[PDB]
DNA sequence: CTACCGATAAGCAGATCTCTCGATTGCGTATG
DNA sequence: CATACGCCTCTCTGCTTATCGGTAG
RNA sequence: AAUCGAGAG
């Protein structure tokens, strides 16, 4: 009843029909629910590159968007985070920020969470094989790009769903 | 005769969205021609400079391609429209010219301006005053007073 | 092997339209009746989910109490308006109640009669719009209860 | 009758009205049916052959 | 037509059940061949079911009490049959000639159950039978009162008949807790069929058993071979 | 007492004890905005979450 | 609704308020004279409760409208009663302010400069400006030092204001929001609780009587205390009625009408209209009309409505009082019997009591005294099965059936099976255009017993016209005329509507209550079947319902217009939610006689023939339905060579993927396992894990966790590189094979396992 | 009278254009969302099924949600999206500016 | 000294899916 | 003895309210 | 129409 109306606004922002904000990513990533089914699957993304070209078509969703400022500006801010190595979270700087934040993660490619970077470059550290860490970088962009929950999604709605109905099945309490 | 521009909120036919024009003015005009409206009330008769609105906010004019506002229950938009109505305004103590067509001793059957109804009561060319108008009746109309 | 007694033929039932009930207007409840089947809380909250708007607006309004009512857009009230009764020749007019004066008060054609004989002139400016009939009886038990409800209409 | 369909929904008023003179009175006779038709209403709109002679002739 | 059971326990005797027999002793076969029985469906033999397994019907009762509206010493206002004014006889093509129905005739919806001529509206009125369901009448009993004072005829209870063949949807149900719709008529030429020549006339599914967990089931259908061999 | 402030009075009103939220609306007269989901099912407007976050217009062709 | 008859106006707010007493008396359409609800003869009786002023009833021609019943909408009256009644709904208000309040100087007993802080305080809130409303506590810094602190005050909050406005942080309207909303209840719950807790009235020093109440139409007040008086003295449990009430708080609210307007107005008042303190007191009730308070008959019985009923007693009692006062005025002359006077003015004390009492009864039934009691107008709307919940958030609906399920493994996993008596009864309105002629017609020409057919044909006038009692040749008429130009010029752009049954074409929705989850409410393409009236559901979407086949039933409600048919055939259809939101797990899939049957095929130890294979395969997928890709049906290799063309079932499920996946795609190349050990096969055995390549399978088998209730399966990854459609097809695929094959080698349990 | 109306149009209209966006500044997804999709279609296959003109061949279709995804295909829909904001702007798309799936 | 108030255990108001059947409906006393 | 008209006792949260004293005018 | 009773998933 209270989470009925909360749903994703066009700014990829989720806030109640009222008007108020109750957070600007969905859990901080935009990564919709039912699409993050294999974004951490690298292994299976590398073995089917090739069917999935022929769906994450670049030649065709490539001319009305942006490649570049957020690519750029994501490199900048990974070395950043990487340059400042290891230190408690309220010593290190605020200097730069998660790129989608100030880069729209549905127009400017490559704008996409940390832990998926991280993940991918880890991941990306296996050196072994057509297929070339390029081509994959760029088709793993595209699909977070396509990743994302849709704008009026009924956020509030499923998750109170998600919560409730799984509690079907059920010393601190 | 004046010439009244109004600004209506009229329906649009999905069948006329390759002719908008013509989908307002044979759906919300002719039904308005010779017809006593509540805002002028003579016979309208005329229906110039009729200019549909846009729905788009930064919409330079003379444009050739319009906005139509699509109704979230049915295909039929709406939107707001400009049109100068040019129409007539007979009203009570004007001078009317009219004619006779059947004379009868008690209410005579006479159509004025060669056209339109009326009729002349008992305790009542030529340049008549008025005292009324008939609008709720079948036709326009409007009785005939000779005291002076 | 038992046949048990919860056969199909008495499981089984549709609908297309039929009887409603009077004061909202809404399909009636049973089976032996010829009633609707209830679309409730939880199923409007599933639809809602989906962000099927329309499936929501078809099964809660559209095909269960849509009806084309009159509001007076002066006024702002539902429920206060009335059809004029018409002279000889005339037609039937919609007007308002709270908004119109008595022409016997006040000192053409704007004058409208009801059925009782009072001459008003008054609130000729209500409109049509499409409202589920338990808004007019939620406003009536309201008004009896010494509410208003002002509706503001797109258009004015 | 007199629906959504062909009745407007409200015919509010922007200005007040202003007269014409009289060379705008022998355009609109000549130029109306040629602007027109050059239906079943048109048993309803005959009455402008009797509007226009009013003006111009004799009835 | 009900069957006693082969697999019936010692007290199946000394409370003597057997007047009212619930069931029918089913072949039965625990396997998994057509399909149209995997959650908890189960299919009967359409040949079986066309020589009578599982047949009923339904007898319905329906008061005619026409006390409706006199009341202790008003005038009898109605009385069953036909008075002197136009009445279709379409209404006697389906009504007897005192205005009661006959029995044994088939009603379904909109045919008449009784007529009486109104005395105040000089009218006869009949009345309409009120259910979707095709319907054979079975009696009509009159009453009367029990008082020594007598009266006219104004209620009489009439029992209908409605043949309840077992359809697809219809639920049967083991004496283990394996109810299960039935999902489909399969025909016999298409059920399975063994060595000695029989279709079983019912087809559950095995699946049915690991999480249900009832070896009852099983040897029910073990002894039950063993007694019918 | 989580909802209590909050524009709907048509949600709370439909949540529970509907008579206290509609002596809250009324005393304050407050404007009940339509734009909650209880809201627009309440007066019968086309929900906004999903396919009514959004408006349908129509390139027409002809001046 | 219909779609031919479009609506050009729409509500776009709505705001509550309290209904002036006048307006219903210019609005009323009658009063309410005599209890007496109808008199014999079956007629109505001017004056009582169902004059026809109120609205029509039972073929009376409504004497305010005059129209029939079914076009009568009803007329609101008035009854006037002459003892104005505490409204119960605002007691609680109504004590509050009356409560802390100074009769003596109609003040608040409290500072006004602090009356003024508070309402200039509210003042801001009003337009959202939330730290202005605490910045102004920094002015504190006797009449003319407490003047000079409400002109500083007043001059800031304008200024203040004036900023916001001029900035753009308010507009006209004022600025609303939850946390304002939080703040100025706030800031009015600690206003209310300051003001009633101060003694003597701090503005004149006077104190003032105490009031009390025995609950709800109960009023008293009380008496002053030794020292108050002579405090009082130096300075300068009675009843109490309605009026007096009345009279006390319109004095008070006409001198605190600028703290009233910024308490009774969260959004800033435009209207600029006053705040009458006769808004707590009803002085007139309104009666609904007949329409909503007419009877039912239940038989012979007949129900009088205990709305009537209980306005009936309130009428008796106005009566009682109206009447009493006639012979109260024959005293007034004779002043000389005034004992009795005082008697049969406590009988109109207790009329008053009763009267107040009647009216708390017609509100709420709770705040009626005594000890089946009639429902209220609060209770008519307040809980589960009130109004807002039975009537406007769930309400019942045309154009849907309901039925026991059954399973089909024969459908479509995206379609629904739909018993023939369904399809006769449900029906759409298609309206008549060139490319549905062809079918509409037909349609027409069938009627309503011949699926497809009609059953109802609307005309282009908006009016409707039955198949159900015509002949074949008048039907034939009607067919053939029905796409026809319309001479109406009104009805110029409408054209007839047909009310054609369900055919395969359309979609639906099913719903197995209850509703855990959004997934157990989908959207299935029909398919009629002429079999038994059930409904009739593939396998897969028993795990989307939780539903199983052991005497369910599941509603089926038929969508009536294109945008719920597009938006159940997208959003809600069952193949675009593969996938549960809950955990972004699949949530469909084969469930368990196909899964034991694929531990069985698709073992190493299974081979088949070639015709065997070749039957398998088409059985399968039979191109003529579309399950192919190339137009005609593929093969594969023969596993083995000599001495006969042997296949394998691994090849079989092989070339089920080849024929039903896309062409030119890489098949998927998956690595996963199953839930089968690979100690179970024997020594050297490496079936616990599959090797999917090409489109190929090579290692393993096929199991529960590559279809079903577990991840990262074959159809789940064919969900994940084709979308999820592919995925469907695959699940109907392998419905459909498994289940033929395991009519040729059946499954079965015994004793022996 | 007449021109209180003026000033009421004139509010309106440039309340209106004060929340639009210029045609180039706006920032929203290029993508089609899957509820755009459906409605778009819903409103045109509506559209087509009262009679307004359609330019694709039926190909023999006798379905108006058919006939519309076909015309969705083709991108010859005359039908503009407008998505509003949080406080209420417009971004008004048009059909062939889209890019699906 | 006492009022202003700031905080100390108790009374009450309101909470705790859909469906199909069937049966029955408070009494006392006053006039004819 | 029919007919007709009114009086009558086995949960939990969260806000109604405490008795008294601390302490500056 | 409410109350009570039997059941279905
Ligand atoms: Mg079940
Ligand atoms: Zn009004
Ligand atoms: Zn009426
Ligand atoms: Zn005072």
């Amino acid at each position: 009843k209270q989470l009925e109306g909360v749903h994703v606004s066009y700014d990829n922002s989720i806030r109640d029909a009222d008007g108020t904000l109750v957070q600007f990513m969905y859990g901080g990533d935009a990564i919709d629910i039912t699409k993050e089914s294999h974004m951490t699957q690298f292994e299976f993304c590398l073995d089917n590159y090739y069917a999935l070209l022929k769906k994450y078509n670049p030649s065709a969703l490539i001319e009305h968007l942006d490649v570049e400022s957020a690519l750029k500006y994501s490199k900048k801010t990974l070395k950043y985070r990487k340059k400042h190595s290891k230190e408690p979270h309220y010593k290190q700087s605020v200097k730069y920020d998660p790129v989608l934040a100030k880069y729209n993660p549905a127009k400017y490619l490559g704008s996409v969470s940390e832990n998926f970077q991280d993940k991918l470059e880890s991941f990306l550290d296996k050196n072994s094989k057509g297929v070339n860490e390029k081509k994959f970088r760029a088709l793993m962009q595209l699909k977070y790009m396509r990743s994302l929950i849709n704008p009026g999604e009924a956020v509030g709605i499923i998750a109170s769903q998600s919560v409730g109905e799984p509690s079907t099945q059920m010393n601190v309490t | 005769i004046v010439r009244v521009p109004i600004a209506l909120y009229v329906s649009l036919a999905p069948m006329y969205l390759e002719n908008p024009l013509q989908g307002v003015m044979k759906q919300h005009l002719n039904p308005l021609v010779m017809k006593y409206n509540n805002k002028v009330g003579g016979v309208v008769l005329g229906y110039e400079g009729l200019k549909i609105l846009d729905a788009d906010p930064l919409s330079k004019e003379d444009t050739s391609e319009k906005l139509i506002k699509i109704t979230p229950d049915t295909p039929f938009g709406f939107t707001w429209c400009h049109v100068n109505l040019y129409v007539w305004q007979p009203q009570v103590g004007d001078v009317l010219e009219g004619y006779i067509f059947i004379q009868s001793a008690s209410h005579i059957g006479l159509l004025i301006h060669d056209a339109f109804n009326a009729s002349i009561k008992k305790n009542n060319k030529l340049r008549f005053t008025v005292r009324n108008v008939h609008t709720t009746g079948r036709v326009v109309s409007v009785d005939g007073t000779l005291i002076s | 092997y038992q046949r048990l007694r919860h056969m199909v033929n008495d499981k089984f039932q549709v609908r297309s339209t039929g009887p409603v009930n009077s004061l909202t207007m809404q399909p009636v409840k049973g089976r032996k009746r010829h009633g609707g089947i209830r679309v409730g809380e939880m199923e409007r909250d599933a639809l809602i989910g989906h962000g099927t708007s329309f499936l929501l607006q078809d099964r809660l309004l559209n095909s269960s109490d849509y009806t084309q009512a009159s509001v007076c857009r002066e006024c702002g009230s539902i429920l206060t308006t009335q059809q004029s009764v018409p002279r000889i020749g005339s037609i039937s007019t919609v007007c308002c109640r709270r908004c119109s004066m008595r022409f016997e008060d006040a000192k053409d054609s704007q004058i409208w009669e009801d059925g009782q004989g009072n001459k008003f002139v008054g609130g000729n400016e209500t409109t049509t719009v499409a409202i589920p009939f338990v808004l007019k009886y939620l406003d009536s038990e309201l008004s009896a209860m010494g509410i208003r409800l002002r509706y503001n209409v797109e258009p004015k | 009758t007199a629906t959504t369909l062909n009745t407007p929904v409200v015919i509010h008023a922007t200005q007040l009205p202003q007269h014409v003179s009289t060379d705008e009175v022998l355009q609109f006779l000549e130029s109306f049916i040629d602007e027109k038709e050059n239906t079943n209403l048109s048993s309803s709109i005959s009455q402008l052959k009797r509007i226009q002679r009013d003006f111009k002739g004799l009835p | 037509t009900g069957q006693t059971p082969i697999v019936k326990a010692n007290l199946y005797d000394d409370y003597g059940m057997d007047n009212f027999p619930n069931g029918f002793n089913a072949v039965v076969a625990v396997i998994s061949y057509t399909g149209y029985d995997m959650d908890d469906a189960m299919i009967i033999n359409k040949s079986a079911d066309e020589r009578g397994f599982g047949y009923g019907t339904m007898y319905k009762t329906e008061k005619v009490d026409l006390a409706l509206n006199r009341n202790r010493g008003d005038p009898i206002t109605q009385h069953f049959g036909f008075g002197n004014d136009e009445w279709p006889k379409e209404w006697l093509e389906k009504l007897d000639e005192d205005g009661l129905p006959y029995i044994g005739t088939y009603v379904e919806e909109g045919d008449p159950i009784c007529a009486y001529f109104d005395d105040t509206l000089n009218k006869t009125k009949i009345k309409t039978y009120h259910s979707s369901e095709p319907a054979y009448i079975e009696e009509v009993n009159l009453i009367g009162d029990e008082s020594n004072k007598f009266q006219e005829l104004q209620t009489v209870s009439i029992k209908y008949r409605i043949r309840r063949t077992p359809q697809i949807g219809d639920k049967f149900s083991s004496r283990h807790g394996q109810k299960g719709v039935c999902s489909r008529k399969w025909p016999t030429i298409d059920m399975p069929f063994s060595e000695t020549g029989i279709q079983p006339d019912i087809i559950i599914n095995p699946h049915a058993f690991p999480s249900r967990m009832t070896i009852g089931m099983f040897v029910e259908s073990l002894a039950g071979k063993a007694g019918a061999l | 007492q989580g909802m209590e402030t909050s524009t709907s009075s048509f949600m709370k009103m439909s949540y529970e004890t509907t008579c206290q939220f509609l002596t809250k609306a009324v005393l304050d007269n407050e404007r009940e905005q339509l734009d909650s989901p209880s809201a627009r099912i309440v007066v019968g407007k086309l929900n906004n979450v999903g396919t009514g976050s959004f408006d349908v217009l129509a390139k027409v062709p002809n001046a | 609704m219909d779609i031919s008859k479009p609506v050009g106006s729409e509500i776009t707010s709505v705001d509550f308020g309290i209904l002036t007493a006048k307006e219903i008396r210019n609005l009323s359409a009658k009063q309410i004279t005599n209890p007496t609800v109808l008199d014999n003869l079956g007629h109505p009786v001017s004056g009582g409760l169902y004059d026809l002023a109120l609205g029509a009833f039972l073929r009376n021609l409504c004497s305010t409208c005059g129209l029939d019943e079914k076009f009568c909408p009803g007329h609101q009256g008035h009854i006037e009663l002459p003892v104005p009644c505490y409204n119960p709904l605002f007691f609680n208000q109504l004590y509050i302010y009356l409560r802390a309040s100074c009769l003596f100087c109609h003040h608040f007993r409290l500072k006004s400069v602090e009356v003024h802080r508070y309402a200039c305080k509210l003042r801001l809130l009003q337009y959202g400006l939330i730290d202005e409303s605490y910045k102004l506590d920094e002015i504190t810094l006797s009449s003319t030092l407490l003047n000079e602190l409400k002109s500083k005050r007043s001059e800031y909050v304008d200024m203040a204001i004036a900023k916001a406005l001029s900035d753009g942080r308010t507009t006209e309207r004022g600025s609303f929001t939850a946390t304002v909303n939080d703040e100025r209840k706030k800031l009015v719950h600690e206003f209310h609780k300051k003001l009633l807790s101060r003694g003597k009235c701090d503005n004149c020093g006077m104190f003032s009587p105490k009031f009390r109440k025995d609950g709800f139409t109960k009023i008293f007040e009380t008496a002053l205390n030794e020292k108050q008086i002579t405090n009082n003295r130096v300075k300068g449990s009675t009843y109490i009625l309605s009026t007096e009430v009345k009279n006390i708080l319109d004095t008070v609210f006409r001198k605190e009408q600028c703290v009233l307007q910024y308490v009774f107005h969260s959004r800033p008042n435009l209207s600029r209209k006053l705040v009458k303190a006769d808004s707590f007191f009803m002085d007139v009730l309104v009666v609904p009309p007949t329409r909503f308070r007419l009877p039912s008959k239940l038989g012979e019985e007949v129900h009088e409505n205990s709305q009537n009923q209980l306005l009936s007693k309130v009428l008796t009692t106005s009566l009682l009082i109206r009447d009493l006062n006639d012979d109260l005025s024959k005293l007034q002359k004779d002043k000389v019997s005034l004992e009795d006077r005082r008697v049969i003015f406590s009988r109109l004390m207790n009329a008053f009591v009763t009267i107040q009492n009647d009216v708390n009864a017609f509100i709420d039934s709770t705040k009626a005294q005594g000890r089946v009691p009639i429902p209220g107008v609060k209770q008519a709307l307040e809980k589960k099965e009130g109004l807002f919940r039975k009537h406007m958030m769930g309400k019942r609906v045309n154009y849907a059936a309901r039925s026991v399920i059954s399973p089909d493994p024969n459908i479509e996993t995206n379609e629904i099976g739909v018993p023939p008596v369904f399809a006769v009864k449900l029906t759409y309105p298609e309206p008549v255009t060139a490319y549905n002629i062809a079918e509409l017609r037909q349609a027409v020409i069938n009627g309503p017993d011949k699926w497809p057919g009609a059953t109802q044909i609307q005309n282009e006038d908006g009016s409707l016209v039955s198949l159900i009692g015509m002949s074949v040749e008048q039907r034939k008429a009607l067919a053939n005329q029905l796409l026809t130009p319309s001479s109406n010029v009104s009805t110029h752009t409408l054209n007839k509507k047909v009310y054609r049954h369900i055919k395969n074409r359309d979609v639906v929705l099913m719903n197995r209550q209850p509703t855990l989850h959004k997934a157990s409410m989908m959207g299935h393409k029909v398919r009629v079947l002429p079999n038994e009236k059930t409904l009739r559901l593939h396998y897969a979407n028993t795990g989307a319902y939780n539903a199983d086949f052991d005497g369910d039933e599941m509603n089926m409600h038929f969508p009536q217009n294109e945008n719920a048919r597009a938006e159940a055939l997208n959003l809600a259809n069952t193949d675009s939610q593969y996938l549960t939101p809950t955990s972004g797990s699949p949530v469909r899939g084969l469930i368990q006689d196909h899964i034991s049957a694929g531990v069985w095929l698709t073992s190493k130890d299974s081979f088949f023939t070639r015709e065997q294979y070749q039957q398998y395969i088409y059985g399968c997928i039979r191109p003529e339905d579309g399950h192919t890709t190339r137009s005609k049906i593929v093969t594969l290799p023969p596993t083995i060579f000599k001495p006969y063309p042997l296949w394998t079932g691994k090849q079989i499920i092989t070339t089920v993927l080849l024929n039903v996946t896309p062409p030119d795609m890489p098949g998927i190349n998956l690595i996963s396992k199953n839930k089968i050990k690979n100690e179970y096969w024997g020594k050297g055995s490496l079936e616990n894990e599959v090797l999917f390549k090409d489109g190929a399978l090579l290692c393993g088998i096929l199991d529960k966790s590559q279809y079903g209730a577990s991840k990262y399966g074959i159809v789940h990854s064919l969900h994940e590189v084709y979308g999820p459609e592919v995925a469907a097809k695959v699940l109907s695929v392998l419905g459909r094979l498994f289940t033929n094959y395991i009519t040729a080698t059946a499954f079965t349990c015994g004793m022996d396992d | 009278g007449p021109e209180d109306f003026q000033q009421h149009e004139q509010i309106r209209r440039k309340t209106l254009k004060e929340k639009a966006i210029p045609k180039d500044q706006r920032a929203t997804t290029p993508y089609m969302t899957k509820y755009e999709r459906a409605r778009i279609l819903g409103t045109r296959a509506l559209q087509i099924s009262m009679n307004a003109p359609v330019f694709v061949d039926l190909e023999g279709e006798t379905d108006p949600l058919r006939i519309a995804m076909k015309e969705l295909a083709e991108k010859k829909i005359p039908l503009v999206i407008r998505r509003y904001l949080p406080d209420g702007s417009f971004e008004d798309w048009s059909v062939e500016e889209l890019i699906v799936d």
